[PDB]
């Protein structure tokens, strides 16, 4: 659900070492941080591993690594949570694509639930 | 006259996530409707649950009086899958039931929506500590399962050997399902559906036919991907006997009263309403209805979302079969 | 004192198929267990069917008489399937029907069992032959359906509107399958499965989890394809209330009285027998209980079959719970 | 469910241009020939085509290929029937492996329902 609001318009901001963007949940309440199980990352269709990513909620920065021992760590229905992303050389100007595959451990389904999202953003100075 | 009309602030959750209303704004909403009763979603329109303070609880207890509105219901959560490896140990999901039996008494609920999925053996372990806060806990019953259902009737062997009255149900209307969502099957072929294999599927929906049968045949039908998915679906989306009701009634304590779609002439286009408020009022049910919108997920691809216009013609609808 | 003991010969097929037993071996050793009720499948074991010529039938009568067994109940199959490319017509399927109406007429006996899959439809289009025959159709009610499965609430609605007394259900014992059959598991097992997967499914079949739940749980454990077969049994195999079947007694004609194996207690391993046959006394039930073996196809891989032996236990244990 | 019954003990004997052998059905009750819908037959692990297998049930022969013509030639319930298969090259004296891989049309039954079964037969003269 919510598949249409998983990235963020007008995010993609540069920082040192990659890009930065923001993420929604496409889930319908909050969920503890350590049940969002999957979430893969594409840059201009390049994945970008788990041990390059970081999720910002709220105040706390977390690597995307060490999700686990987040378990009371909600990402609140609807909050925004800030994507850094370490890349392997810089990005020029203009407009990139951002996608989003996200699996979430729900505990009263029995598959990973699913939602998903691409959208085509401007690096914004 | 007794059936009372409430919602469930689910039903706004397109508005929420989007900002474009506040947690107040929802109650707001509700009893402009005169839907006075409130169902919430702690973990959706609070953040900061379960550490929720002194002042968060008596501002909700000042709004409540201001709309004229009565907190009713809290929908729980149990997220027993939050360690990766392992489930929650029973004293651990305990603790995580506790939580929200604390947070229902602390904001003047009367019952908890209890997941469906939740064991009888943790319905048992918890009720002292319902017991302790006059806390009745309802277990939802929703598709595929039904009153019948294995996993409902150990329930009520459970709550036949307790014999408390705070144990009970929640019955959601997805188990009366009694055609295949409109808005699914439109959905569906959005998302590269064969038209024809839709109205094949939907077709033997209304026809009552095993949902094997239907997979298998799709498939030997030549089904593509997403026509297997649309088949699959009549595997959560059931009938049920509306009659089965009367021998529960003294223990539905809330209903979820589920919609998709709304449409113009104020009818719900394949849910069973006309069927189960007849009984609800044969039986002397004096609970509440609540809406529990959740067409949003499957128009939001194609179309404007309107919660409140949804949830109020779901209400007018209500009023209507209930006979005010 | 009003249930009576049958079989359908259906459980000697082992014996049958491997020309161990004939036809009057079955019946044989039927009246000497006291079943003097006899179930028979046309297409299993009487080669020639829809063909069989007076002298056929006429030797069954004097087969019947020299025994004291009385023909009760007659199994009808229908191949829809049997075109490639396409199913039967409707007017097709009626004459497949009839020729299974008339040939019950012509053994004697007072009920078809009518496939659980047979459509509303076909039941009402055939009716009027049923009637010509003073013929009984009795639709089988087999996991994972029951009483309250749409499939036959609608079969209810049809029969309710039509009003004939030729027409209900026949209840098969695996809609009481109390625990997951031993005999089942153990040949998964032998067929490769992960004796702690199969203890996990068995201890989960006894706690009522949703099927689908289980699929996923051993999936996400690591099991093999045979274990994830082993689990997906729980989609196929389910508990009912036993307690349903007085609402519809007037339309219980005949019972599948299924079973897997009967231990050296003369009790039956899995399935609830010790539950229904009190609540038909309860009903005044005063049809058959046709013992309907089908251990045969679980355990020939690795053990003789005594389909005999297995029925004769059967039969003292239904003499049990009967009270003779 | 009969599997083991499959593919009948002491009856390879040679035909021209091939082998025969018995087949029993794995199925509870008679069947009409048109539902067997597939009937893969290996003879020491090769493949033999459906256009040089025939199937004799009682005093009629047919070709595999026409089975669907068969509505109302019944597999009798535990009848052998002779299945001759035309083979490349003649087979040579004693043991040699058969196989045997059924899929019924059973139309209360939504996949094709399978049995599978081989042995071990000497060519009997």
């Amino acid at each position: 659900m919510f598949d249409k609001y998983i990235v963020v318009e007008d995010s993609l901001k540069r920082v040192p070492g990659g890009v930065q963007f923001g993420v929604r949940l496409p889930y319908y309440r909050g969920l503890g941080l350590s049940m969002v199980e999957t979430m893969d990352v594409t840059v201009d269709g390049e994945r970008v591993p788990e041990e390059n990513l970081t999720v910002t909620l709220g105040d706390r920065t977390v690597p995307f690594a060490r999700r686990d021992d987040e378990t009371d760590t909600i990402w609140n229905f609807g909050e925004i949570a800030t994507v850094t992303a370490r890349l392997p050389h810089e990005l020029g100007p203009g407009e990139h694509q951002v996608g989003v595959n996200f699996g979430l451990r729900i505990s009263y389904f029995p598959v990973p639930m699913v939602g998903q999202d691409a959208k085509t953003l401007k690096l914004v100075d | 006259p007794q059936i009372k009309r409430g919602v469930s602030l689910y039903s706004f959750q397109e508005e929420f996530f989007l900002r474009k209303m506040t947690l107040e704004d929802c109650v707001a909403a509700c009893a402009s409707m005169g839907a006075y009763g409130i169902e919430s979603l702690a973990e959706q329109m609070m953040p900061g649950f379960p550490n929720l303070d002194d002042a968060f609880y008596d501002g909700w207890h000042a709004m409540m009086a201001k709309y004229g509105t009565v907190s009713v219901c809290h929908d729980m959560f149990l997220d027993t899958k939050k360690f990766r490896g392992r489930l929650m140990t029973l004293d651990e999901q305990v603790e995580s039931f506790v939580r929200d039996i604390r947070h229902a008494s602390r904001l003047g609920c009367t019952v908890i929506r209890v997941l469906n999925f939740v064991s009888p053996e943790l319905m048992e372990k918890v009720l002292p500590h319902a017991e302790q806060s006059n806390m009745r806990l309802g277990l939802e019953i929703h598709a595929p399962m039904h009153f019948e259902h294995p996993w409902v009737l150990r329930h009520i062997e459970f709550m036949d050997r307790l014999g408390s009255p705070l144990l009970g149900f929640i019955p959601d209307m997805g188990i009366f399902t009694k055609h295949f969502p409109p808005v699914m099957a439109e959905r569906l072929i959005r998302q590269g559906a064969t038209p024809h294999i839709i109205e094949y599927i939907r077709e033997q929906y209304d026809r009552r036919v095993l949902a094997e049968y239907v997979v298998g045949d799709v498939r030997n039908m030549g089904g593509n991907p997403v026509d297997i998915r649309a088949a699959e679906m009549l595997r959560h989306n059931n009938w049920s006997n509306p009659r089965r009701l009367l021998e529960h009634m003294d223990r539905i304590f809330h209903v979820h009263a589920k919609f998709y779609e709304m449409d113009e002439q104020d009818r719900e286009t394949s849910l069973g309403y006309e069927e189960v408020i007849p009984v609800l009022k044969e039986g002397g049910y004096s609970g509440y209805l609540a809406s529990e919108y959740e067409g949003n997920r499957h128009i939001q691809d194609a179309f404007e979302v309107d919660s409140v216009e949804q949830v109020r013609r779901h209400q007018r609808m209500l009023a209507r079969l209930i006979g005010e």
